[PDB]
This record gives structure tokens, C-alpha cells and sequence, in this order.
């Protein structure tokens, strides 16, 4: 997902590559930025 | 803009690009592609400094064998104000909506 | 564009304002799982390493990226040099374990050895400041030992990073920080 | 009541604004006609804001003190070296005059765009509303708009010798400065030619 | 063989047209790229024809003797005003090189246009023909003419640090006049800038 | 066959204009990505190598073919003989940067290193000649460094080239120009 | 595409391997080559 560029599927299953993620029950940042204004607050001439 | 209500100003902001010297009054970076504005109950004001250059990308960095400037300027004037004088007005820079880097590079610093 | 700047609202105005034209941007040199996903220099003790990604130095790229996060998660890959067998020992191990061969040890192949291990602390993520200056001794992912360590690299798989925080560049005495650029 | 006004790469913006003035009408009349014989042509690139200082409001100044600026005045930019390279020319006028002081000031502007205007006298000053105006009144705003079009005898101008339009400004009632306002008001104007044709090129000075 | 060229309000007519040479492309590539952000502008009143003396043709110049003119050159019009205006710039050429004398006269000349010229060596004389370019040959024609679009590794340039392209003219067959031809030849040149853009304009002096 | 000669449009007359046949051509070795992509040798500095086609010499097969474009694209391998880790550096870095092994940096395995490098300069294409003998400094492919560079070749991959420039061979002295020629 | 033999797709992605091209919005000398005037000017008698 980061820097990796392999076309083959790893050699170790995945359990082993890396720890694994359990759930409970860019985010934030990404909506916040795509929430900005970015128009003219008032009456446009020409 | 964080004067009292009873201060008034107006502002100009411009691009100068480089290859030639920045101007040093108003009515000269008139000419250069510039906003001008005025206080009142809206203080904030956002103006876009263009991308402008020969080549699709410029350097992050400034080299020591460069004395002018790569490019361009950017100008903040005053055009004249109504009992301001002392009064503060803040600026602050974010990206805009197609800044973009490339090619990382740890240099130190 | 005008609008109340004690509000907090991200505002981003654009050159359209002026009959300009919005290009397109392609982002994926600073997607935060890229950008750190590479081996970052530490210098090593002789024997004992506790395995810290707050032992980067804080200029470096790594290092620097890394501290703008409060809070982080992330696996993580070393790369070692060093002489007689490599051990590994899980968060919260005793010191004492860090001279059993059970425990991950990789037999010396030269000219280093690269392993990939996970993340192994207690807490659902890590953090880069505590306010509790000095962090928990439970922020690490274990800890190593040889004969004799000579390079150890780190670099973080996965990463994860909540709240940012402050990233400063260096400060000029002049108008402009010149560096010499690599030009033939 | 903000207005934004934009012309070519130039933006003003406003919140105090009056609103704008229209002068004698909403569009220019036909552009091409049969003295050009089809040759003229239309330059963008001047229809942008360019910048002049008019005069220093005082307490000292009475009713009818008045500053003149003929248009088109001294242009340094791509506007004014079109008045070199070419014989006839043609454009209305979009313009913006400023007057910043505070509330507290009190006392009143008149701002007027005045066609053929070869000096006027005292007694005409209280008709000047006749022509296209706006007032600045500093308890209500500080900035008046006015747009007009080009107006002659003749489709096309040679601007060297005659001056169609003349931007003029009028105390109408002292400044007050009364304690809290602005002890003085400097007037500024920032101008843009409108629908700029030129015609008949003219040889270079080599 | 009649060609006449139109660019802007300015013709040329020739009678001793060999037609003329396209080199690299017919049709310009993109105007409006990233590096602009949508600021450029065409600026269609410099797209006209400007002259130029290149040099004398005469018996004592030998196989090799060549002149060359760097473009863009001195502009005293329109497009030359533009360098001063505006920081980013982008242009073709049509190219129209004459050289008069009359159909009694030999030799034969080259006029071709070489991108990025730093000079040429002797030996790759012999190789301009890898260039747009074309012949003027006495026996057929008096005039030569190129078109050529813009070239380089930016997608504007900035005009006063570099000159993408140059003009060249060699003689490749010595002049021969046989006591009817012309003495002397003139060589002429008559260059039009074509789809000129423009972007990043400069203050102005004041 | 006869034609204007003035004009400038190619002319190309053939066997058949006296009877003769036109054969079958096969011209894969004068395609230009494939004539440009093998390596080239070039004489390093000790440490740090500006990597720039350009230091290829004008005479060689690659260096003569590379000068008859005048604008070209390429992405770029190289293959290294060094002492020490090699680090390498985008366009547009600071020299400094050099030292810092978070940027691309091959641990010495004997006997060279290969390496895959992308096109990495601001300009859509570079060029072998610019009229502003010297050539822009942001005109090159990064930068390397070791404790020792010994050996340094270049490869072009994926090369394009635009409006061709002359190509000279060895001006002889008599009538042809002799050379001794492999033979059992 | 130039002097490459492997009958096998690359290990690495394409990502990796090379830089990525962007659009806008032997090409010419093929064309021009390929228009190159063939045969007589004149009458041609036997």
C-alpha cells in the first residue's frame, strides 16, 4: 500500500507478514480539506 | 485585518514575475496581476499567488549560485487607511487547491 | 475572496477568482504510508538496542515526518549489521530474555540481516509526545541484541498518523536558506 | 454589502459598496462601423485596473473644491502604448474612487464622470448631479462606482487631441473630524479602460 | 508560380514561388499547459510581418560564407513591446528570405531554420539540409520561404535568456554574374511571429 | 527522374526508373529505442557524479547518436562499480543530501550495482544543445555518491528523439579511409 | 520496447520500473520519408 511494488503475491501468508488488525463494535483531514470554501463571499461584476 | 471597528484600510496584493525588478509603488504593480480590498466586517481576505514559470515544475530549494530570485515576487502595499496607524493585519500561507511535491529528498535541516 | 477569519473554516480560494485555471494534482509523493515507507538511518548501541522510532533524529526525513504525528501505528521492518547472532524479544519481555536463542534470532549471514516484525505493544497506538520530553517505557517494539551491532536502519510498514503537529524547516539569517544544488 | 469587481487579471473588492452607476447606458453602441473599414480590433489585454492618487480631503476644503482628471490620463502599461502604436481608439471606462477615513468623519463627496468637460463654473457645481454619479458619505461607505461608455462626435478617437470623459470630484459638505475620525482622507481612483478597439497601425520609430 | 502570404494586415506576393517548406509539424502543440495555470493570452495584433537586411551576396564569397539572425531578434512594434510586457512568451515563424538579382546570375544559396544554434563547425555544413529548409537557386527563384511552429523544452520561454530558433543563410555555390546578371545580390528577410501567446505581466517603470 | 530541385520535398528515385527491382528492407537496428538502449561507459569522478548523458563522449555510438537529437526523454539505469554505499539523488536536490542513506542508497554487494532510475528533471523534455557548449544545470538525471566510484556506466531506456542534428564520420586523408578489419 | 528479450512480465510494477507519462489535452520524419516523390517527371517512351 506505501512503498511496495512486488506484482506477485508475498511468499508468507499474511498472518505472518504483518500484525493483525481486529475491530470494536485521509479521514479527518481529507473532509476537512474538501469542506473548504472556495468561492467569492459577495455580489460579482463582470 | 485586527484593528478597532473605527480603523479602515484598503490593501493590494500582487505577482511580480521575475525578469524584471518588483515594483515599489502601487500604481506601478498595478500592471501585475493584483487584488485590492478593503476592511470592514468580514477581517480575512485569500488571494491565490499563480503558478507561473517556463518549466511544469520549480525547485523547493534555492541554490547559492542563485542572486535574483527564480521566481518572481510577491507584494504587499498598502493604498491608504482611515485612522490605522499601529493596527496589525496577520497573514498566514496554506496550499492550494492543485499545489503539489515531488521526488523526496532528505537533505538534513 | 472575503469571509470571518476568527472562524477556523478552511477557506481555499483559487485563481479562478481572476480568470485563471485550477490544474490538476497528483499527491502520492506525500501519502503518509509512502513517504515514511523507507529505511531511515539510527545510531546503535554495542549489544542492547530497545527498538524506538524516537531514536530517529529529528532533522531527517523519517524522523522529522514521523514527529508531526501525536499518535501513530505502524509494523515494522530492521535492517542490521553486527556479528554473531541477531535476537529479537517481544515488548514487555525481561532484558534477560534478550540471550535465549527461542526467541527470534537470526544466525549471521553476511553482509546484514533484514527482518520484518509487528507491532507488539500493549496500547492501540503509539505516541510521539505524552504529557504524563519523556515517554512511557512501554512505547517500543522490542528490543534486539548481538555481539556487536554496527548499522541498524528502521523502517515503518503501514503506517497510520492522527493529529498533526508542527514541521519546521530550517531558519535563514538572509532573505533566502541557499543551498548548492546538484548541477553538472 | 460586498461587491467584487474583476477586470481582466485585477479583482477590487468592497464592503461598503453603494452599489454602481450606470452612465447613459448598459452597452456601447456598434463598434465597427464604416470609418475603420473593417481593420479594427479589440485588445483584452488593456481591460485591467490601473492606479492614480487624486487629491487630499481636508477640513480646510469648502463646498465646490473640486478635482479634474481627464481620461484617458498617463498610462504606463499595455493601454498606454496603445495610444503610440495606434491612430484611432476607443473604450468606456469602469471606475472606482475611493475616499478612507472611518465613521466618525462626517461630510460629503460627489464623484462624477463628465463628458467634454472644458472647465465648469461655480453655479454649475449644484447641477453636477446631471451627470453620472455617485456620492461618499463616510457614515455610509467609502467608495463610489461609476460605468460609462464611450461617448463622441466621432465612432473613433484620436486621443492625443481630445479627451471624451472627465472624472471629476466635489466636496458637496466639509470634512468633520470631530475627535475619533480620520484626521485627513486621502482620494484614490482606480480605473479600467472598458471595451478597448484600436485601428490604424502606425510605423515604428526606427 | 504566384503565392501570396497573408499575416495580420500585411501581405506578400511572389511570383517566383517554389512553395513552402512545413518543418517538424503543421499545427502547433498545446498552448495552454500547467506551467500558465490558465493565465495566457494570443495576442493576434503581433502576428504581422517585420524586416530585415541580412547581408550582401557577392562573387568573393566562397562555399561556407553564412549569416545568421537569432530569434527573436530587435522588435520595434507590437510584438517587440511584448517582451518588455509580459514575462513568459511563445511564438512560431513564417520565414520569407528574398535575395534578388535576376535569372543571368548562378550560384545558389541555402536558407534553413536550425533549433538551438550554438554555433556550427565547417563539416556540418554539409548537413543543413537535415534542417527545415529550402534552395534559392537563380535559374528558378528569387524567394525561399519556412514555416516553422515553436520548439523547445519549456512549453513558454522567456525571450531575453534564450533563442530557440535561428535563422541561417550559406552559400553553397558561389555567385556567378557573367556580364548580364545583377553585379550583387541583396538577401532580405520578411518574418511574421505566428500564434503568439503571452503570460505573467510585468509592472510597469514607474 | 527530374524535379525541382529549390524545393525541399524529399525525392526518391528508385531501380525501377532502369529496369531493376526494389528489395525488401529490415530496419529494427536504426530504430532509435533500440540502438540507444545498452550501456555506454563514462570516466566518473572519485565521488560525487553529476548524472548527466552529455559526459557521454561525442564520438562513441551512444554519445554520436544521443547529439544527433536535439531534444530527447529517457529514463535512465546505470550500472556502478563502487567502494562503500552508493546514494543517489533526484534533480533538484542539495548536494548535501549526498551523505543522508534515506535517499535511494545500495549497500555494496561486489562486483557493481544496477540500478533502474526514473526521468526526474522539471522539463517535459531535455535537451543536447540550448542557445541561451553550455547547457542549463537542471538538465540531468540526479545525482550519485560513494566513497569511491570507479566505474560509471549509462543506459538510455525508453529513449525518444526530436529534430535531428549532423552526424559526422572521420574525415579520411586518401581516397577512403582504411581500417584493419577482423580476419581469421 | 527497445533492446528487451524476456518472455516473462516484470516483477515490479510498471510504477516502479519506469517513470509515468502524462498526457495533454516515426511520428514526422516517417511522414515525411514515406510522401517522398517516386517515380519520373516526364513522358516516358519504352
Amino acid at each position: 500500500s506505501g512503498n511496495t511494488g512486488s506484482i506477485i503475491n508475498n511468499y508468507y501468508m499474511q498472518q505472518y507478514q504483518n500484525s493483525m488488525d481486529t475491530q470494536l463494535g485521509d479521514d479527518w483531514f481529507s473532509k476537512l480539506a474538501s469542506s473548504a470554501f472556495s468561492g467569492l463571499f459577495g455580489a460579482l461584476l463582470a | 485585518f485586527t484593528g478597532p471597528t473605527d480603523a479602515k484600510a484598503r490593501y493590494m496584493i500582487a505577482y511580480a514575475p521575475p525578469g524584471m525588478e518588483p515594483p515599489k509603488t502601487p500604481e506601478a504593480a498595478a500592471h501585475c496581476i493584483h487584488a485590492e480590498w478593503d476592511t470592514g466586517l468580514n477581517s480575512k481576505f485569500t488571494f491565490s499567488i499563480p503558478y507561473l514559470s517556463a518549466a511544469d515544475y520549480a525547485y523547493t530549494a534555492s541554490d547559492t549560485a542563485e542572486t535574483t530570485n527564480v521566481q518572481g515576487w510577491v507584494c504587499l502595499f498598502q493604498i491608504t487607511h482611515g485612522k490605522a496607524d499601529g493596527d496589525a493585519l496577520v497573514v498566514l500561507a496554506s496550499a492550494g487547491k492543485d499545489f503539489e511535491l515531488r521526488l523526496p529528498v532528505d537533505a538534513r535541516t | 475572496t472575503t469571509s470571518a477569519g476568527e472562524s477556523a473554516d478552511p477557506v481555499t480560494a483559487t485563481v479562478e477568482n481572476y480568470g485563471g485555471e485550477t490544474q490538476v494534482q497528483r499527491r502520492q509523493h506525500t501519502d503518509v504510508s509512502f513517504i515514511l515507507d523507507r529505511f531511515v538511518k539510527v545510531t546503535p548501541k554495542d549489544q542492547i538496542n530497545v527498538l524506538d522510532l524516537m531514536q530517529t533524529p529529528a532533522h531527517t526525513l523519517v524522523g522529522a515526518l514521523l514527529r508531526t504525528a501525536t499518535y501513530y501505528f505502524a509494523d515494522l521492518e530492521v535492517a542490521v549489521k553486527h556479528e554473531g547472532n541477531l535476537t529479537w524479544v517481544p515488548n514487555g519481555a525481561p532484558e534477560t530474555a534478550l540471550d535465549n536463542t527461542t526467541n527470534p534470532t537470526a544466525y549471521h549471514k553476511a553482509p546484514l540481516t533484514r527482518l520484518a516484525l509487528p507491532y507488539t505493544a500493549p496500547h492501540r497506538v503509539l505516541a510521539t509526545a505524552y504529557n504524563g520530553r519523556t515517554l512511557p517505557t512501554s512505547f517500543n517494539y522490542g528490543a534486539i541484541k548481538a555481539t556487536r551491532v554496527t548499522e541498524l536502519l528502521y523502517r515503518m510498514k503501514r503506517a497510520e498518523t492522527y493529529c498533526p503537529r508542527p514541521l519546521l524547516a530550517i531558519h535563514p539569517s538572509e532573505a533566502r536558506h541557499k543551498q548548492k544544488i546538484v548541477a553538472p | 454589502r460586498i461587491l467584487t469587481t474583476r477586470n481582466g487579471h485585477t479583482t477590487s473588492t468592497t464592503q461598503s459598496s453603494v452599489g454602481v452607476t450606470y452612465g447613459y447606458a448598459t452597452t456601447e453602441d456598434f463598434v465597427s462601423g464604416p470609418n475603420t473599414s473593417g481593420l479594427e480590433t479589440r485588445v483584452v489585454q488593456a481591460e485591467r485596473f490601473f492606479k492614480t492618487h487624486l487629491f487630499d480631503w481636508v477640513t480646510s476644503d469648502s463646498f465646490g473644491r473640486c478635482h479634474l482628471l481627464e481620461l484617458p490620463t498617463d498610462h504606463k502599461g499595455v493601454y498606454g502604448s496603445l495610444t503610440d502604436s495606434y491612430a484611432y481608439m476607443r473604450n468606456g471606462w469602469d471606475v472606482e474612487v475611493t475616499a478612507v477615513g472611518n465613521q466618525f468623519n462626517g461630510g460629503c463627496l460627489l464623484v462624477a464622470m463628465v463628458p467634454e468637460l472644458c472647465s465648469i463654473n461655480k453655479r454649475e457645481l449644484y447641477q453636477l448631479t446631471l451627470f453620472p454619479h455617485q456620492f461618499i458619505n463616510p457614515r455610509t461607505n467609502m467608495t463610489a462606482h461609476i460605468t460609462v461608455p464611450f461617448v463622441g462626435v466621432n465612432r473613433y478617437d484620436q486621443y492625443k487631441v481630445h479627451k471624451p470623459w472627465t472624472l471629476v470630484v466635489m466636496v458637496v459638505a466639509p470634512l468633520t473630524v470631530n475627535t475619533e475620525g480620520a484626521p485627513q482622507i486621502k482620494v484614490y481612483a482606480n480605473i479600467a479602460p472598458t471595451n478597448v478597439h484600436v485601428a490604424g497601425e502606425f510605423p515604428s520609430k526606427e
